[PDB]
């Protein structure tokens, strides 16, 4: 009965260990990177003036 | 992850004493509603007890009352059911429940077939 | 026998601990220290949108950035102009319980669905002009807890069936069947690439599926209750979780672990929805304490709140541009934001 | 240019959401929970995915859901439930084995954040199944407290001690934490629940508006 | 007959110290009533929730006290401050026929009002139905019309009567039992009007004012005996301010060819005191409103930052 499911989530955690992973600092220098070239782009974090803005 | 270890289940005679301790990892003890539930041989799962966050409020079935203490340790992550006078029909499966979220005081779907928050329980025999 | 499966079991799991403690070289907060703080982001309810007669559980912005379908459990799938806040169309639906909806990227068709277990379709270019019934995916055996297009003909749905379904609109059936989830499927989000999703389960585990393949790619623990929303970062690489813990969590498929949690002590009420802004750098994420806030995506420091509605807010979605946010609430009215 | 053509448009939707609206505040909203072995088939059955059922009592539409399509997690769901006027609670008083999972449901339904407003019209069915097991299991082995409980059903006062046990446990539920609860003892052939239902709901919407209106 | 073109006032006091304190007295109230009754209005008509059939018909009510204080309550503080004390004979009918319309409308709103009160608390799965938007909009415009009659009827003959008298009128405001004394010709037939017109209906309506809460006080008879002593004390308040509109209206229009010194100490309680009560009573104590206000106030602050 279960041994069909702890079969599966064996398979699925060997399937998932088995993968390239990079350092968390990798990982948090291109978030921070690529926010850092998109808060250019982002209404909501600088806000626009009336002229622009559809929402007046 | 919300993961809980079970541990006491071993053969004990009828009207001896066991105490089962569960040790729960991977989130805030002090903040659920800790229960103890059972699925006996070819039967759905049973609520047997539940305990509140401080441990203020208490709660058992009345098949355990006077019978069965639920306790919690916060300081050291844990919970405790101490079985005192066991009967035959007391022979299961006993899973440690935990409330679906906090700081609520409901226990959804603590006896579910396939509830997530639960630990994979310990055998009880008599 | 089942012991020795157990054994290996919590063996891998002590292994992929393992794995994640040794590549946590550092925090995405200690890295992010030296940025400067995005401040206060004062965002007015530029416009308020009602005729919903009951509390809105689903919205989604269209590409165009204008239109807006959000269900609420009367029955209605309201399609807005937020320009103008025109009800370009008001879809009666079967059933009452609609607990989701999706807006097309052509935007053609609108999807919904709640506890009636099946995916509602309907064409909004009709030729005769009037919203009907385009299709009627069934086989989940639970309420659709959410529904997002990949296309015009593919749909990918999740439900509390503890599986996800990526279905062929046009023949109707499962193309893909998507299970390993223990608890109700309760949200997930396309990538912008539309090649993999992550869906947020009642288990909390938030779990990256791979469309073309139909197998579990990564699993991703931390949160301590049921994860009631889920959103990528605008770059595809990461995703926020919004979940009954009352803190959401930022993690990231590269890494396969978290990289940050956003939470308060004032805040002990769970998360309704999440989204990101159109750079990530803001993580809108709206509450059960009748009001929003606008986490810091890379400091967490909480830079906004949103407190129009006097009721659950359920629903939260950014415009594909970034010029507003749309946050329906349980007081039957959506508020756009900016 | 096009315009104004959104605002007819607009205009129509509205006017059809003006009589939606007429038609969704007319009719009132019921939630019917139970378990596999709990007679709410038979209460639904009795006024005719998702059952539901419309009936017409005193001029009144009440239409009453029973979420049947559902797993046995109902954490997340129930919250679509809110809006219903009443949760009908169907639970068998004659079944003393799975009557704590009913107590621990109803515990669950009336302490919810989001079903703290809404009143649970609670129908005991098998009081027939109950009257029967009562004069022929013991409720006192599944419930001690019975053993020292006095009355606050013509064949014998046993059967209302019992009958009235359990209404008492689940009152006990009720009120030792803006919404109220409605016992009722029905059997499984019963016309009398649809106007049970009716004056429920009466009492409990007259409740809400003596709130609104500031009486209460 | 050489009419009388300006009648004279003799007001409240011939004491100027006396006149002073009572000039400070009337403008604060003026500026009081009119003020609460404009945010009350713009409250009502602006928030999304507060539209129910119940707000209407106390928006209605809020605009018709408006006018009744603004007539009387102006000419009263223009003539405090004033050595000579006339209104022109124009100024007297005119005053006469608004003063009528509005008290009428005002009497025939709050008979509407007693209604809404009945049908909410013992017909309560009916009300949306029998109270539905389409009756409001039509009850609150024939209780217009029927306070324009009202003082129509009134006004009809006043204006035919010949005057030779003195101008004096022994009040700070004018109305038909004073000035029926300075007539020429014998008023019988406009006496007996003013008792039928305007005394035994103000009796009328007194009636089925009181008839509505004793019946929901004996319906309620069923609840809590913790209950009834917050139903039993509402009820109280709203019954003591009745009585000071109605009150005086019984004791003048049912007698109005005789006058006494205390017609003058009598009349002010109807006039201006009155309107300064209904704002308080039957809005402060409602729990919704304090939050309707609190919304507005709270958000206004920030409206120059946005």
């Amino acid at each position: 009965a279960s041994i069909a499911q702890a079969r599966k989530l064996v398979e699925q955690l060997k399937m998932e260990a088995n993968i390239d992973r990079i350092k968390v600092s990798k990982a948090a220098a291109d978030l921070m990177a690529y926010c850092e070239a998109h808060a250019k782009e982002d209404p909501l974090l600088t806000p626009v003036p009336a002229s622009e803005n559809p929402f007046r | 992850q919300v993961q809980l270890q079970e541990s006491g289940g071993g053969l004990v005679q009828p009207g001896g004493s066991l105490r089962l301790s569960c040790a729960a990892s991977g989130f805030t003890f002090s903040n659920y509603k800790m229960n103890w539930v059972r699925q006996a041989p070819g039967k759905g799962l049973e609520w047997v007890s539940d305990i509140s966050q401080s441990g203020a409020s208490i709660s058992y079935t009345g098949s355990v009352k006077g019978r069965f203490t639920i306790s919690r340790d916060n300081a050291k992550n844990t919970l405790y059911l101490q079985m005192n006078s066991l009967k035959p029909e007391d022979t299961a499966v006993y899973y440690c429940a935990r409330c679906p979220a906090p700081f609520t005081r409901d226990c959804f779907d603590v006896t579910s077939t396939t509830y997530a928050y639960r630990g994979q329980g310990t055998q009880v025999t008599v | 026998e089942l012991d020795q499966l157990r054994q290996e079991a919590e063996q891998l799991k002590n292994q992929i601990r393992d794995a994640r403690k040794a590549c946590a070289d550092a925090t995405l907060s200690q890295i992010t220290n030296n940025i400067d703080p995005v401040g206060r982001i004062q965002m007015r309810t530029r416009r308020t949108l009602r005729g919903h007669l009951a509390k809105i559980y689903a919205m989604h912005w269209g590409t165009d950035s204008r239109l807006l379908v959000s269900a609420s459990q009367d029955g209605k799938l309201i399609i807005w102009d937020s320009y103008t806040t025109n009800k370009v169309h008001a879809i009666p639906l079967r059933s009452s319980w609609v607990m989701t909806c999706a807006y097309a990227p052509s935007g053609n068709y609108v999807a919904c669905g709640g506890l009636d277990n099946i995916c509602s379709i309907y064409n909004l270019k009709t030729r005769e002009g009037n919203v009907r019934v385009s299709r009627e995916l069934a086989g989940h055996t639970g309420y659709l807890s959410c529904c997002r297009f990949l296309d015009d003909n593919q749909i990918v749905t999740s439900s509390g069936d503890t599986t996800c379904a990526l279905w062929d609109i046009e023949t109707g059936q499962q193309t893909t069947t998507f299970t390993g989830h223990t608890g109700d499927v309760m949200s997930l989000s396309l990538a912008p690439d539309t090649r993999l999703f992550v869906s947020g389960a009642c288990d909390a585990s938030a779990k990256l599926w791979d469309v073309r393949e139909g197998m579990c790619r990564q699993t991703f623990t931390g949160h301590e209750s049921d994860i009631n929303a889920i959103c990528f970062f605008p770059n595809g690489n990461a995703f926020a979780t919004g979940s009954d813990d009352a803190t959401c969590r930022l993690f990231d498929l590269r890494a396969d672990q978290e990289l940050m949690t956003y939470s308060h002590d004032n805040i002990i009420c769970g998360i309704t929805s999440v989204s990101f802004s159109k750079s990530g750098r803001l993580l809108l994420a709206g509450y059960d304490d009748f009001n929003c806030n606008v986490w810091d995506a890379l400091k967490a420091d909480r830079a906004g709140v949103l407190a129009g509605h006097d009721n659950r807010v359920s629903c939260l979605g950014v415009t594909d541009d970034g010029m507003a946010v749309a946050t329906g609430s349980w007081d039957s009215f959506l508020k756009i934001w900016n | 240019n096009e315009e104004k053509a959104q605002r007819e448009a607009n205009k129509k939707i509205e006017k059809q959401l003006q009589k939606d609206k007429q038609v969704y505040r007319a009719t009132h909203r019921l939630l019917l929970l139970g378990a596999d072995n709990s007679g709410k088939s038979t209460i639904v059955k009795q006024m005719r995915g998702i059952f539901e059922t419309k009936f017409q009592v005193d001029k009144v539409n009440f239409h009453m859901f029973d979420v049947g399509g559902q797993r046995d997690e109902r954490r997340k769901w129930i919250q679509c439930f809110n809006d219903v006027t009443a949760i009908i609670f169907v639970v068998d008083s004659s079944d003393y084995n799975r009557l704590q999972e009913a107590l621990n449901l109803f515990k669950s339904i009336w302490n919810n954040r989001w079903l703290r407003t809404i009143s649970v019209i609670l129908f005991l069915n098998k009081q027939d199944l109950l009257a029967e097991k009562v004069l022929a299991s013991k409720i006192e082995d599944y419930f001690p407290e019975f053993a020292r409980y006095t009355t606050p059903p013509g064949e014998d006062p046993r059967v209302t001690r019992a009958k009235y046990f359990i209404r008492d446990e689940f009152l006990r539920i009720s009120t030792a934490s803006r919404h109220y609860c409605y016992p009722h003892f029905t059997c499984a052939v019963d016309t009398e629940n649809a106007r049970r239902i009716f004056n429920d709901c009466r009492d409990i919407i007259q409740r809400m508006h003596l709130r609104q209106y500031e009486l209460l | 007959h050489s009419n009388v073109t300006e009648f004279i006032l003799l007001g409240l006091t011939q004491s100027p110290e006396l006149q002073l304190f009572l000039f400070v007295v009337f403008l604060l109230f003026y500026v009081a009533t009119v003020l609460g009754n404009l945010l009350i209005v713009v409250t009502v008509t602006s928030d999304p929730h507060l539209h129910s059939p119940m707000y209407f018909l106390l928006a209605n009510l809020s605009f018709i006290d408006i006018c009744y204080s603004s007539v009387t309550a102006p000419k009263m503080i223009v003539d405090l401050l004033s050595e000579r004390k006339t209104i022109s004979f124009n100024g007297c009918m005119t005053q006469i026929f608004f003063l009528h319309f509005f008290g009428g409308a005002e009497m025939f709103l709050l008979v509407v009002m007693a209604y809404d009160r009945y049908v909410a608390i013992c017909k309560p799965l009916h009300y949306l139905t029998i109270m539905n938007r389409r009756v409001c909009v039509l009850l609150v415009a024939v209780a217009w019309v029927g306070g324009f009659l009202h003082s129509i009827i009134q006004l009809a003959f006043i204006v035919q009567l010949p005057f030779c008298g003195p101008n004096v009128i022994d009040s700070f405001f004018c109305d038909l039992p004073p000035v029926l004394k300075l007539a020429c010709t014998d008023t019988y037939v406009l006496g007996l009007l003013v008792i039928a017109n305007s005394g035994l209906i103000s009796l009328l309506c007194f009636l089925l004012l009181l008839i509505s809460y004793v019946v929901i006080l004996v319906s309620l008879r069923s609840h809590s005996s913790e209950g009834r002593s917050k139903a039993l004390s509402t009820c109280t308040s709203h019954i003591t301010v009745v009585i000071l509109f109605f009150g005086p209206c019984i004791f003048i229009y049912t007698r109005p060819f005789t006058t006494f010194p205390m017609d003058k100490f009598v009349a002010v309680f109807y006039t201006v005191i009155t309107p300064l009560l209904n704002p308080l009573i039957y809005t402060l104590r409602n729990k919704e409103m304090k939050a309707a206000m609190r919304k507005l106030w709270s958000r206004k602050v920030i409206s120059s930052r946005k």
